[PDB]
């Protein structure tokens, strides 16, 4: 589970 | 392309020209087959149009019936112009002034208005506006927000005829079934108990299908709204699931989740999360923010649910996004605390595509009938050299005018049932929306992606919201506010960016504005929503309302503007018609194409969805209700996801994400 | 077996003996699992039980619970006997004194009497009445007739409402759909048509599947009727076919026709029929014989439908009938020339099962309830060597019981919709039936298709329907004629043998009960219906009904009769088991089998269907309404079945078929 | 089509 991810 | 002046000639050939004629003939209209007198227009406008003859007729410009493409046409043609036994009886500027009429009646110079703004492309109305105005039951509402009224047998079969019969006419549907007990659950008189939500859901997939009769469209398809406590939410989330037992699909309808904030919490620390049934934990629906989160967690205390792992149902969640594209995102929690309707109860959903945020109950339906701003025509030369200037004054002044139609239609409309009559005569909930944000970044030449387009975004909605509510306030001038203006944050004066905590930009006078609405009230309790426009974009030649563009190819649908500047370059070949095929419609790592068309040409999957994020951030301090936020993810991963979630729910944003499109 | 015995044994081990203390924790039962409250019992019944506990308990002969066979106590305690927490509660005597009470309420006298006869025999009630009766909401009707209330989605919709409320409770339903535009019919406001009756019919189908629940006991299943002029007809016979496309069946429901006499001259004669739609040729369903055939000549005339050869319908009908069993026939013309409830207006379709003929609109949906006296209860020895009497005394006055009964139940029920209330508060139609006649034959030793045999069910029925129209005349005299009495057939003294144009057999004074009748009135508007019996039968150890039998083994049920007469013969060994397994259950073409025996044990199969149409020919003049007549064919062929079809039609039955049983 | 039949 991340919330640091490129988008 | 030239096919487009020949189908448009070549219908003008087919066509009477006269409209008080074409008038008289859809009117005297009657069905061969049956010997049964069938008009298509209503007593009243044609008994208007008869008045009126000559100052009608010789207002319309014919010419203007060129101003649309080939596929724009025959979108025209294949479902929006009148037919008479098989072939189309109306031209272009012909639907223009019924709907013109339809919405204004009697008042003329309105009338002639609408019908110079529309027939110049600067606005169009929704499909069912299109449709239905001017003819006789002139049901011209977008979107009905149903609640499920009870859970019993009864409730649910008065729900379910009201659905048939919202169905049958124009409209989609966002229905909200929080408080239907789940699977497993008691009924009394019986020792046999409830199988649940989806068996229920297969009713609704059923009469949905049933609703849709012959020459298509009469569709008006179904969006269902749960909260993630509900103990059936792993069955309702894979509804359009691709596989699984056939008789536990439904895949006509669409699920989108009512999330609060607590739901985002306990992910985010991977704690707990508890299913219940409404039933053993009941009101949960009927609060939200603080009250939810006290009442929740007492019932979890209290042992009156199943407890599991939060990232469990997280982790399902965003399987069925991945691969089905939904269910929608929209919290519950940002809808309620930032809505002018709070006055009015808890908003327990939103509708069919996510854009309106508006108070329901069983007897009362919440409807919205919705009007498109077309931004490129805005667009002007300065003193030239610049063609660099947009015209605010113009487009503020454009809106003023969609937003006295959006209300002229409430007065107007037929309803299909009582509960959203009853609704909207007391509410008068309008949404004004946009098309063509991506040409009109494109025509400025202004890439996504620039602090000039984020800039421009702004300023556009920012008039908008400030427009309509001018309007609206004048309205309320001449007829007194809507029933329940007492009471709303904005008879508070607390507007729309104020309940974001935040300055407006400034490029209007809100102080002036928020005087006069203490003062006088508003006409409309919500004025904004910013919606699909799906078909009617189509019709005006624009990009889907306020996204970027998904190629500049399709099919060989050729950016106009791409194209343009290629050729403006002479590197625009035969082999030129040969890359962006070959590749999906993108323009980057080509090599011999300037970088300042690179950045200018950004496919949506090219540009940062934390773009995308921070604009509906930054223009959703102007919006009223909500806006149809889809997201898309180049090669989709459960992170990246994840990510982009958390991102736009920290943002506040109410609606997190509607369809979620992949690869 | 002896195995019935140690079941039973070992419920009376598991259960508590004194009926008013299980009366007692079936009333205070409480739902553990929700903390609920759940009582299994009226408040009036357990008051009652209460005031007069000691008369109750001390009735009670719990011997008699050992009169059940095996595979008989098994249903009982499967379905019938009110479980609490899982597990049995009620012991068989229990059930019944539960029922008796639920039907007599305060009137002991009566409900001893009830109790006493039923534990002992004599007769039962129908499943929703062994289900409800004493129970707090006591839905104890079996049979609900439903007319479709108007040609549109409110009407079709607040139809299928209703139905979905009928359905949950107990009760099957016959719902006629005459009145519902076909394929293609014009829709105002429209320029799609109507996709007919199959997709409503789906509609249909999906919601009777959703109103059946989980411990598997609110069925209550859909049979639906059509006259053969509606222009969906072929789709519609073709519902239960196994084949073809998914979208166009129907699995759940039953296609029953309702038959105008034109429609078979026209195909004797071997001429044309014509297809309407209601829509374009209205009134159809409004009149029968004479009138119909005269507005229906006329719309044929004005080129109002689409004709065709009607033995293409015919041979359509045949072949869905073949392959599935269905549509089942029933005849309009016959069903209202003689009935009793023809004052009310025409009557538009049967029931589930094929044997109520009752009167239904929009605002009156007929009811029935249901009780069957068991045959051959009342088979006596004489001043012995005969041991074949028949006491028609005792079964007369038993019948004298069953309606007093099924009258209370009208009063003391509970009605799932205000429809069937008002229907049965009005006309009061009571249906007796019987179970057993074969096991009758069998004990008289009296062949099926044998002369006492047809004799003996003449003089049965004759005083059945001399009993009920006697009690009933009695409760007209305590109570008033039921409320649409003046007017009818019987308050002309038409009674139903006179309908047939028949002197009646004769062993009962019809004129002075005529001559009662016309003086006071009856109570009831009809009174007998012989049905299917499946469940109850079954509980008794008795034979279905009025038919023979199928079998004389099942699974290794053998035939207690033929079993009893082998052995007296010795002949019956253990390579004699051997036999009525390797054939289906038959005797004849045994080498060493007495021809008296052959002939007494014959099979359905072996029964000449042409026997049976008379038998029920007979029985029908003794027959207020209708029954359930199943068929039977060997090696069926098309010219076999339409033979059987005209001579039952010419024959003048009203349901000319039930299931066509085959192979 | 055929009424005669043995049935």
């Amino acid at each position: 589970f991340t919330l640091d991810a490129d988008f | 392309t030239l096919a487009a002046r020949i189908a448009i000639s070549n219908l003008h050939k087919q066509t009477t020209k006269q409209f008080s004629k074409v008038v008289e003939d859809l009117y005297r209209y009657v069905n061969a087959a049956t010997g049964k007198p069938a008009p298509m227009i209503s007593d009243d406008v044609y008994n208007i149009v008869m008045e009126n003859k000559d100052k009608l007729n010789s207002a319309i410009v014919y010419d203007r019936d060129f101003q649309y493409s080939y596929f724009g046409f025959k979108t025209l043609e294949r479902s929006y112009l009148l037919r008479i036994n098989g072939q189309v009886a109306e031209r272009p500027q012909h639907l223009i002034m019924r709907v013109a009429l339809g919405i204004h009646g009697r008042d003329i110079e309105a009338a002639l208005e609408t019908y110079n703004l529309m027939s110049l492309k600067y606005f169009t109305h929704a499909s069912p506006t299109l449709f239905n105005a001017g003819t006789p039951k002139p049901q011209m509402s977008s979107c009905f927000l149903v609640a499920m009224k009870e859970d019993s047998i009864e409730g649910i079969y008065d729900t379910l005829k009201e659905c048939a019969l919202i169905s049958k006419t124009a409209g989609g549907i966002g229905l909200h079934i929080h408080n239907i007990r789940s699977t497993g659950s008691y009924i009394a008189g019986t020792n046999g108990t409830s199988n649940g939500l989806i068996p229920m859901i297969r009713v609704f997939n059923n009469t949905a299908r049933y609703v849709d009769q012959g020459g298509n469209k009469r569709p008006g398809a179904f969006a269902l709204y749960l909260e993630p406590w509900h103990a059936d939410i792993f069955d309702f989330i894979d509804i359009r699931k691709n596989h699984g037992k056939e008789e536990i699909r439904a895949r006509d309808l669409f699920p989108a989740l009512w999330i609060p904030d607590l739901f985002m919490k306990r992910v985010e620390e991977n704690g707990t999360w508890t299913l219940f049934s409404p039933t053993s934990a009941p009101g949960l629906s009927d609060c939200y923010g603080d009250e939810f989160e006290a009442l929740y967690t007492r019932y979890e205390k209290e042992g009156r649910g199943k407890t599991i792992k939060a990232q469990k149902l997280w982790y399902s969640i965003l399987e069925a996004q991945t691969e089905t594209g939904t269910p929608f995102v929209v919290y519950k929690d940002a809808c309620n605390r930032k809505s002018n309707q709070k006055n009015l109860g808890v908003i327990k959903s939103s509708n069919l595509c996510c854009e309106i945020v508006e108070y329901s109950a069983p007897d009362e339906t919440a409807v919205c009938n919705l009007a498109s701003v077309a931004l490129p025509a805005f667009i002007e030369t300065s003193e030239d050299g610049k063609t660099s200037t947009y015209n605010f004054k113009k487009l503020h002044e454009i809106a003023k005018v969609v937003t006295r139609n959006l209300n002229r239609v409430i007065d107007r409309n037929y309803y299909p049932v009582e509960e959203a009559r009853k609704s909207n005569m007391r509410h008068r909930p309008i949404a004004l929306g946009v098309q063509g944000l991506a040409d009109t970044f494109m025509l400025l030449r202004l890439p996504f992606d620039s602090e000039e387009a984020r800039l421009l975004n702004i300023q556009i909605f920012e008039t908008i919201y400030h427009a309509s509510m001018e309007a609206s306030c004048e309205l309320a001038q001449k007829d007194g506010p809507y029933e329940t203006f007492q009471g709303s944050p904005a008879s508070q004066g607390i507007l729309q960016f104020d309940m974001w905590d935040q300055k407006p930009y400034g490029m209007w006078d809100w102080d002036t504005l928020r005087k006069d609405i203490m003062k006088h009230g508003v006409r409309n309790s919500l004025t904004m929503a910013p919606m699909p426009t799906a078909s009617t974009s189509q019709i005006l030649g624009y990009n889907e309302c306020f996204e970027p563009v998904t190629s500049n190819m399709y099919s060989q649908v050729v950016n106009p503007y791409l194209l343009r500047d290629l050729v403006d370059l002479g590197i625009w070949d035969e082999g030129m018609k040969q890359y962006l095929i070959t590749q999906n419609g993108s323009i980057q790592g080509l090599p011999n194409v300037p970088q300042e068309l690179k950045d200018l040409y950004k496919t949506v999957w090219e540009i940062s969805q934390k773009t995308i994020i921070n604009m509906a951030a930054d223009r959703s301090v102007y919006i009223d209700q909500s806006h149809s936020l889809n997201l898309f993810l180049r090669a989709p991963t459960m992170g990246k996801l994840t990510s982009m979630h958390f991102y736009g729910w920290k943002k506040g944003l109410k609606t997190g994400m509607y369809y979620l499109r992949t690869q």
